[PDB]
């Protein structure tokens, strides 16, 4: 049952991680394209 | 969504240290 | 059996979210060089 | 490698559909 | 026994990946407030 | 701390090798 609930928690964890690379995908991409429009 | 970098922190630390205590015990 | 799944599929979110943290460190680093030489 | 982000985002999503299935049973 | 032990290596590799994420978001951040300056 | 980007890819390998050996095992 620990384990159950510490997969439980990763998957959480994992969600997180995934929200923040999305987010920092956007704003490199967001980057790239305004210095390329320079 | 509503989510911040200062909230994503705090859950990061909440659920670590869950999984800390749970891979202990 | 169930958790063993779990864990088998965690590691290959794990895998993607290390290639898009690898993607993205590139980028950001190619970006820093590119203002760096400007 | 041939990876792009739309197929990541399809993986990711597949591959957290197919966990929350198995967490549930 | 073997789950156990896949659950410790796997919470120190979404440590490493918070690790990277953070690094990141502090170095796109600089990106941004550098170019707003300029 | 002290990681650096070429430490942080020789963990993520060494743990990633660790995991693949207890699941198959």
């Amino acid at each position: 049952n620990n384990l159950l609930r510490a997969i439980e928690a990763q998957q959480h964890l994992l969600q997180l991680t995934v929200w923040g690379i999305k987010q920092l995908q956007a704003r490199i991409l967001a980057v790239e394209r305004y210095l390329k429009d320079q | 969504n509503n989510m911040t970098w200062m909230e994503w922190d705090r859950e990061i630390n909440n659920y670590t240290s869950l999984i800390h205590s749970l891979i202990e015990e």
